[PDB]
């Protein structure tokens, strides 16, 4: 699996990983903050 | 503020998204930045507009970015911004002294600017060898190399309404005081547009019938009287316009030498030109 | 008294140009290929040849399907009259379906030929997109091209399938007629609060106003350094020539700063592409997270608040 | 043509064969599934 | 008919027939299901 | 293009200023904590 | 700091007054005559705007210079009723024809003509439409639009339903059609200059001769690159000329509802059917 | 039929399958959806 | 504070100044025309 | 870890850092504003 | 505290510090305008 | 850390700081000045 | 760059206009508090 | 001055550090004085 480094450069890769990762995780963060049972800062009751 | 898309108290799923295109937008704007900073970058900062009075290197906000390599389908990579463009532009004397020893002054020309190459006439560097299509043939080429060019889009038109499709050889060309400095003999057409780029004329009136010149074809008032206005310059003064190398054949160096010659006469051509209206 | 370079007075005719020579895998171009001397004074004389592969003739296929199917639908509206469809003609339409189906299949005459003209015309931009994506690849040219097209069907897809998906109904959806289709953008508007007070709608203003804004910049521009023969591009960008600088020289004098003759091409193509994501994107929220633009613009204290000049109404029924 | 000569494409065609027929054979045990679910063909009277 | 390859290309008719009949197959699928006696996934009395 | 040592040189820079920036970071959050928790119990705050 | 081409160019003359008084450059900006008339005019403008945010409120979005009301006319109004905006108006009217005139002083100093400076005063006649002509011609400067960021959008909102729809202006169709046309057109030329300087990589840069064939291929016609920018320039004007055109035509021109101007069509004897 | 790889580029195809099965997938998928007896995520009763 | 000279062009700083001048004085003016109190022309009473 | 330097330029990284991280710190203060138990500026009761 | 101008240009921050300062300077004299107690024009009591 | 003032030009970071801490107080002032508790000028009681 | 004594004909300069200019605010806010104070009480101004 | 020797390198840290510390203990003295006029961290019930 390390050829995957030859066929891509690494710093491509990483910088199209970690921008995927920021913004799925500002995503779910979001979708967690809309729902009522997943909201911490408003404080709801289950 | 309750129902869906709410995040908290305050914030809502279209606010959220909005404030995800500002960033984005901002980091575009500033990508689009660094894209218009390909060429000309980095700043030449001359002495006398620094305290320390040495030049330096300017490269503002965003910093210019790393060189761009373009393929050339001849064969060649060229690096952007070129290397011996900036060069001639940072080794060259200009023939010009500002009005004002302060930054921003304007520079007053002291020799003949039009074909030391001051402002308007000023000339960019370029490769001296011709441009070529894709095919292979010559890019830039008279009518009498171009065979299969012929003068008028429609020869139903040019033949009867020859007014709006004309054919200009032959005809004469006037200066911008009515001088009339020569006479039409060719047209030269760009083999990738389809568009007449020059005019080439004899200066028999102003000097030799044998004496090949360019005018270009956006310098040209093509009149409906067989004539040719050149605002730009002076009819005497196409006595001047630089000649071809080789007389069937332009490189893009010597596109801008005659264009950067007539482009000269917009302020240089007669006295009072450079000049306010009051 | 100089040339403006608004129409080419001199004009010079070649033979057809059959176009830069295709990998032996696509099609044969057309053979019919003309010189016209009107569209020579604007710009380029030929017309045609035009290039049909599978992408593209599929493409008309599914589009002439959807202009029949609209067509059809149009005149059988007003009674299979040709004199009142051209009387009609601007306010005739195919409908969409009425809100009580919702998404699922209607019946022809009550939404079924919108949900098929929808689809076909849908198909017929996808694959049109595919075929300026392959001329594109086939002349070895990039693909900037099909994606800002791509960016054109992200908004006639938001408008008309994946905002009406996300509402649950093809009645949200737009009817394929000129004065309806127009009575769609302000029952939309007016529905949901003033979209001006959509930000994305704002957005979306910004660069429409800002493309047109470029181009008459940079059109005039080229235009005004025509002379210094600036409308070559390409060759100014891979060899700067004084068309560059002085077009670039214009607007840092002007402005401050400048783009390069390459780059002020990206900020055009951005320009129009940002135009319609941005209104896709503000198409998307508005009934899915926003019911009231006016009413969130006043949540977000971006609503002006005018003094009195009038007795204000009072609802009866409030 | 394209550049393939009659092995290329003789040893292309079988597994393209192949290639369908596996695609078609898992296509069709999915929609006996589908019909042991719910059948799509209905009668006179409907469901 | 034979001769007909030899007045269309084969090559280009064989594609022309398939992409033209996806658009009228998917049409008189999409016409049958928006209509009450033939939409078999709906299925209404007959 | 870039050695071990300028490597070496970037990444000991880069660890300073990421336990100076981390440990404010911690310390923050626990006065934050101690203000107002801001994890929700059964029955809410 | 300059451009390292930017020299040989930052030369002397070209300017319509001012002359060598104010021919002169502030770090990359042009100065002139008309550029220390449009900073004056800017800044003054600017600053009374601010002012008018000082006595209404400073929320950027909320910021309204309000014209006066349509009983003061034509006459000029005190400053906080109205008098403030007409201040305003006459200082960015003069700013932007200050701004088009030093655009003419740079085209000529570089020896390029004058379409840029003229292709502004479209938009400075559009401009000009909304907060001169229509308000002349109906009467009052209270019909112009009020200088705010959100509240000139319900100025357009309230003054396009003055003719209960305004998509039925066919000035206003027109109109659209060319901004829709010219942001077509932006990004069909933009793409295919990046595609053609930008190809696949490793593809060389491509010619003139790719272009004409990408566009010939895909809908069998190719402007040029002399004609996409004449047509671009013309689609963007038109966009401006016919933006003022169906504001100069609606209450001065046009009192009705917009879609009651369709009634002519409507009653063609070639098709009336009736 | 083998001779159809020798007119047709064997890639072409491929790509052309696979957008058709791709697109004909999700729509029949889709219409299911739609239907108020094959939705199987809305789990409605027959 | 004469060696400022030596930095900046005379002519600079006078077009800078007299247009600030210019611009501070139509603002202070307008300002009181707009406030009752010291609006001269608008004639009003304390 | 310092191998992240080889693949990542870090004088880049450490402007992109800031400006994130920028970004990031005020969105998350913007965050506790929005709400009504994280406030301090309003001061509800928690 | 000379050592600032071997660092930054005394001439450009000079002009940057005066046209700032004239922003500064009038945004707060607006600041004031805008409020009740501290408008001076109006008079308002304190 | 002394090694930031080479990889950077000590110019360019100064200017980005005190870009940033004049954005920043800016914004920060503004915000104290919108709320009722902190509005100085405003002078409303607690 | 500039040399120690051009940088102290700056900073001269620069000094004399600074305590100008502060000396003048100062000046102006204690006329400025002495006319109305900017910072309120807990009942307000 | 962009390729900055470790000398003067080293002497510019110094002086950076002594005036982000002088400029962070003015803003310091700043928010003691802030806190005095009206703290801005709420109890439990609020302010
Ligand atoms: C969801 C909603 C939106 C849905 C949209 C659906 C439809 C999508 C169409 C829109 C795409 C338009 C742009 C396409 C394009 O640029 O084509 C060039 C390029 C041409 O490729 P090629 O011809 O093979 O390449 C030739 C050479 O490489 C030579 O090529 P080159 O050198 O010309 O290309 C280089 C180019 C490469 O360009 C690209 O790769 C395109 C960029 C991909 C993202 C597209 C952004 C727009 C999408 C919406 C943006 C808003 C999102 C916000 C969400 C909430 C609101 O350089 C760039 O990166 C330019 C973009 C710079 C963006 C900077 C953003 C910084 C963010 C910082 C955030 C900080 C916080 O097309 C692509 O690379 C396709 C990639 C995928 C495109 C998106 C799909
Ligand atoms: C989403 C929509 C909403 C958002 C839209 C965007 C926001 C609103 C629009 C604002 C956009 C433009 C804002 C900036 C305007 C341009 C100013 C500028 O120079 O920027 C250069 C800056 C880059 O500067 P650079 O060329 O790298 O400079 C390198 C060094 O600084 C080279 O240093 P240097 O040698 O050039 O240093 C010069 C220095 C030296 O100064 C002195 O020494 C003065 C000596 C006096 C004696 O200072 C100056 O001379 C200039 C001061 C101003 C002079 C004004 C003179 C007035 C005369 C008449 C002109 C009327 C205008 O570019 C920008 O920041 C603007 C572009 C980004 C925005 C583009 C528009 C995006 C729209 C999206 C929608
Ligand atoms: C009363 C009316 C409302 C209003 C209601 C709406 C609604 C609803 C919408 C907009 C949208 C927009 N509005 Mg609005 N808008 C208002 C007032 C304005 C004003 C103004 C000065 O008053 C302006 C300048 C605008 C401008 C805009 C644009 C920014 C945006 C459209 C972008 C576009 O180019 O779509 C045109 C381009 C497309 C639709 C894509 C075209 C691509 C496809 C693939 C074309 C296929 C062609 C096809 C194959 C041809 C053959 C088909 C057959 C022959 C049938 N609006 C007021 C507030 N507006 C749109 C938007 O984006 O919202 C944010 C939108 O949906
Ligand atoms: C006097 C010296 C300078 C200074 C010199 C340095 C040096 C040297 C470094 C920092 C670093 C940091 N400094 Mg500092 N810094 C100063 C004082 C501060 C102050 C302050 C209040 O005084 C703050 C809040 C910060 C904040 C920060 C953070 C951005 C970072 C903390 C460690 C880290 O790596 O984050 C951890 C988090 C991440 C690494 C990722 C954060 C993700 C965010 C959301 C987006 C980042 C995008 C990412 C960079 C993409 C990379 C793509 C490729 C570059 C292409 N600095 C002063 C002004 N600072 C370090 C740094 O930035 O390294 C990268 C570092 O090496
Ligand atoms: C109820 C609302 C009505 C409607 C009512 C109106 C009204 C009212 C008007 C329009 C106008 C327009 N409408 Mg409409 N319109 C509607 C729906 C639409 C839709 C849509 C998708 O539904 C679209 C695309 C449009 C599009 C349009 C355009 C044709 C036109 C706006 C462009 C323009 O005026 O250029 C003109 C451009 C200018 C005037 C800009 C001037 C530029 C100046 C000279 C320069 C300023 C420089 C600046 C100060 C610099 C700042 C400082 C620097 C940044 C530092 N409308 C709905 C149905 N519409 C306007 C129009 O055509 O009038 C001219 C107009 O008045
Ligand atoms: C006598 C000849 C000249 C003159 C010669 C000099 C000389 C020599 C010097 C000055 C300097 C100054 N002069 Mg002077 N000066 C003159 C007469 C005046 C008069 C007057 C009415 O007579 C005034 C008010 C001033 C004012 C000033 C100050 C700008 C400055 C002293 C403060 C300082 O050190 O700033 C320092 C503060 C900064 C550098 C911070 C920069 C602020 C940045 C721009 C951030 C501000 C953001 C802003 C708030 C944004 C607004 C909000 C928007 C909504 C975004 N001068 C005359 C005209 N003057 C000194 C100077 O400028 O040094 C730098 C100096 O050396
Ligand atoms: C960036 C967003 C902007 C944009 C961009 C954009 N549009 C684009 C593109 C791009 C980049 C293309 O590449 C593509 C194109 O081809 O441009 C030339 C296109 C395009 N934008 C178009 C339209 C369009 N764009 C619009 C808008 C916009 N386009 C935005 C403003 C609008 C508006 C405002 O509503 C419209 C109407 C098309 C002209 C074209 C896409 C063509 C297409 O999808 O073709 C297939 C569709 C059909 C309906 C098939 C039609 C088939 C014919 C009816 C056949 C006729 C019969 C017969 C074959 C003829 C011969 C007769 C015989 C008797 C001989
Ligand atoms: C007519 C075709 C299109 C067009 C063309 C066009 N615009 C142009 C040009 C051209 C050819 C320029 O050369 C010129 C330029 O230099 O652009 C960079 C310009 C320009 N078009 C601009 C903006 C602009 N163009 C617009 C539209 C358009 N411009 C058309 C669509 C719009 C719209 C639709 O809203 C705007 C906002 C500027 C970026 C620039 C001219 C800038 C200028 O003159 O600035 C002078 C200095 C100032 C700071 C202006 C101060 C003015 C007053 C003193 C204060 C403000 C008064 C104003 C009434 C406030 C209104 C606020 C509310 C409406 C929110
Ligand atoms: C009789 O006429 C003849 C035959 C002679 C020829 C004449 C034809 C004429 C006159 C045609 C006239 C056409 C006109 C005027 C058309 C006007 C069109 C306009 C203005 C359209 C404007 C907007 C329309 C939009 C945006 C429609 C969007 C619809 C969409 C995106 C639909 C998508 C539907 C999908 C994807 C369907 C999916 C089907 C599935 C399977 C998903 O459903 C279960
Ligand atoms: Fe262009
Ligand atoms: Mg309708």
């Amino acid at each position: 699996m390390w050829r995957l480094w030859k066929l891509y450069d690494p710093r491509r890769v990483l910088i199209g990983i970690f921008s995927w990762l920021a913004v799925l995780a500002l995503v779910i963060h979001f979708i967690l903050l809309s729902t009522d049972r997943f909201n911490w800062v408003g404080g709801a009751a289950v | 503020m309750e129902g869906t898309g709410a995040l908290t108290d305050y914030m809502n799923v279209a606010q959220m998204t909005l404030y995800a295109f500002w960033l984005f937008l901002a980091g575009l704007i500033v990508y689009l930045r660094m894209e218009d900073k390909r060429e000309g970058y980095p700043l030449q900062a001359e002495a006398n507009e620094n305290c320390n009075r040495t030049p330096e290197k300017k490269l503002g906000f965003p910093a210019p970015p790393s060189p761009k390599v373009f393929k050339l389908a001849d064969g060649r990579s060229i690096q952007v911004p070129r290397a011996e463009k900036t060069d001639y532009e940072l080794n060259t004397q200009l023939r010009a002294e500002p009005t004002a020893p302060w930054d921003g002054a304007p520079l007053e020309p002291t020799g003949n600017p039009m074909v030391d190459g001051l402002g308007p006439a000023a000339w960019a560097k370029r490769e001296d060898e011709p441009e070529v299509t894709h095919g292979g043939k010559q890019k830039i080429c008279p009518l009498r190399v171009a065979t299969e060019f012929e003068v008028g889009m429609s020869r139903d038109v040019a033949r009867f309404w020859p007014e709006i499709d004309p054919d200009p050889r032959g005809y004469q060309v006037l200066g911008c005081d009515g001088k009339v400095a020569g006479k039409i003999v060719d047209i030269w057409v760009d083999r990738g547009e389809l568009r007449p780029m020059y005019l080439e004329m004899d200066l028999s009136g102003v000097g030799s019938s044998g004496d090949r010149v360019l005018l270009p074809i956006n310098f040209a008032r093509v009149g409906y009287d067989s004539k040719v206005r050149v605002n730009a310059i002076t009819g005497q003064q196409f006595t001047d316009v630089p000649r071809l190398r080789e007389a069937d054949r332009i490189s893009p160096q010597e596109e801008d030498f005659i264009t950067g010659y007539f482009g000269g006469g917009v302020l240089y051509a007669v006295p009072g030109r450079t000049e306010p209206f009051l | 008294a100089e040339y403006q370079n608004i129409f080419t007075r001199v004009q010079v005719r070649g033979p057809t140009d059959p176009g830069v020579e295709l990998p032996a895998a696509d099609w044969p171009r057309t053979k019919g290929a003309t010189h016209s001397w009107l569209l020579g004074k604007i710009g380029d004389a030929q017309v045609g040849p035009i290039y049909l592969g599978t992408t593209g003739v599929m493409s008309i296929l599914f589009g002439i399907v959807s202009i029949v199917i609209i067509g059809m639908n149009m005149l059988a509206s007003v009674d299979w009259s040709p004199l009142e469809f051209i009387r009609q003609f601007f306010w005739v339409a195919l409908e969409p379906p009425p809100p009580e189906y919702g998404l699922s299949l209607p019946p022809l005459n009550d939404g079924g030929w919108w949900l098929i003209a929808g689809f076909t015309l849908t198909l017929s931009v996808l694959l049109w997109f595919a075929r300026t994506y392959n001329r594109a690849r086939a002349l070895g040219l990039g693909t900037h091209v099909a994606w800002a097209f791509a960016a054109a069907i992200f908004l006639f897809l938001a408008i008309g399938f994946i905002w009406p998906v996300l509402m649950g109904s093809w009645a949200k959806s737009v009817p394929f007629g000129i004065f309806p289709h127009l009575d769609w953008t302000t029952a939309f508007s007016l529905r949901y609060g003033n979209l001006y007070y959509n930000p994305f709608h704002m957005l979306s203003i910004v660069f429409l106003f800002g493309s047109a804004l470029l181009f008459a910049m940079h059109g005039a521009t080229i235009l005004a350094a025509g002379r210094y023969n600036a409308e070559r591009e390409i060759e100014q960008i891979t060899d700067r020539g004084t068309a560059a600088e002085r077009s670039a020289l214009f607007w840092r004098w002007t402005m401050g700063f400048n783009a390069t003759m390459e780059s002020i091409h990206r900020w055009g193509y951005w320009f129009a592409i940002l135009c319609v994501i941005t209104g896709g994107i503000g198409i998307l929220l508005t009934g899915t997270v926003v019911e009231n633009w006016y009413l969130w613009g006043v949540h977000h204290g971006i609503a002006p608040e005018y003094p009195e000049f009038f007795t204000p109404a009072v609802d009866p029924a409030a | 043509l394209t550049g393939l000569s009659d092995e290329e494409a003789k040893e292309f065609h079988s597994i393209f064969m192949q290639s369908f027929l596996i695609f078609t054979a898992v296509a069709v045990v999915a929609h006996f599934l589908a019909w042991a679910w719910r059948p799509w063909i209905p009668g006179a009277e409907g469901y | 008919m034979w001769r007909m390859w030899k007045i269309l290309d084969y090559r280009r008719t064989v594609v022309l027939a398939h992409v033209g009949m996806a658009v009228l197959a998917l049409l008189i699928h999409f016409i049958l299901l928006s209509t009450e006696n033939f939409n078999w996934l709906q299925g209404n009395p007959y | 293009n870039v050695s071990d040592e300028e490597a070496k040189e970037f990444h000991a820079m880069f660890s300073q200023a990421f336990t100076v920036y981390i440990g404010v970071a911690v310390v923050a959050h626990i006065l934050a904590w101690a203000w107002r928790p801001w994890i929700p119990g059964d029955e809410g705050f | 700091a300059m451009l390292d081409f930017e020299k040989k160019y930052r030369v002397r003359g070209g300017t319509l007054l001012g002359g060598d008084l104010f021919d002169f450059w502030i770090g990359p900006f042009y100065v002139g005559i008309f550029g220390v008339l449009t900073a004056i005019f800017a800044v003054l403008g600017t600053v009374l705007i601010i002012y008018g945010a000082s006595q209404d409120t400073f929320n950027l979005w909320q910021i309204s210079i309000a014209p006066p009301d349509l009983s003061y006319g034509l006459a000029l109004a005190p400053m906080m009723e109205g008098g403030l905006w007409q201040i305003i108006t006459v200082c960015a009217l003069g700013a932007f024809i200050t701004w088009a005139l030093r655009q003419a002083e740079i085209s000529k100093k570089l020896g390029m003509g004058y379409h840029v400076p003229v292709a502004f005063a479209v938009a400075i006649l559009a401009y000009a439409t909304l907060v001169v002509f229509r308000p002349l011609l109906m009467g009052a400067w209270g019909h112009g639009f009020p200088y705010g960021i959100l509240s000139h959008l319900d100025w357009v909102s309230n003054v396009g339903y003055q003719y209960l729809h305004f998509h039925y202006n066919p000035a206003h169709m027109l109109a659209v059609t060319f901004f829709f046309t010219t942001t077509l057109a932006l990004a069909l030329h933009g793409g295919l200059i990046l595609s053609v300087t930008n190809p696949k990589k490793g593809e060389p840069v491509k010619t003139a001769e790719h272009e004409n064939t990408f566009f010939r291929d895909v809908i069998g016609y190719s402007i040029g690159s002399l004609g996409i920018h004449r047509l671009g320039l013309f689609l963007a004007l038109n966009a401006g000329f016919w933006s003022a055109v169906c504001i100069i035509i609606s209450g001065p021109f046009w009192t009705r509802g917009w879609p009651e101007w369709w009634n002519w069509w409507l009653n063609v004897p070639i098709w009336s059917w009736g």
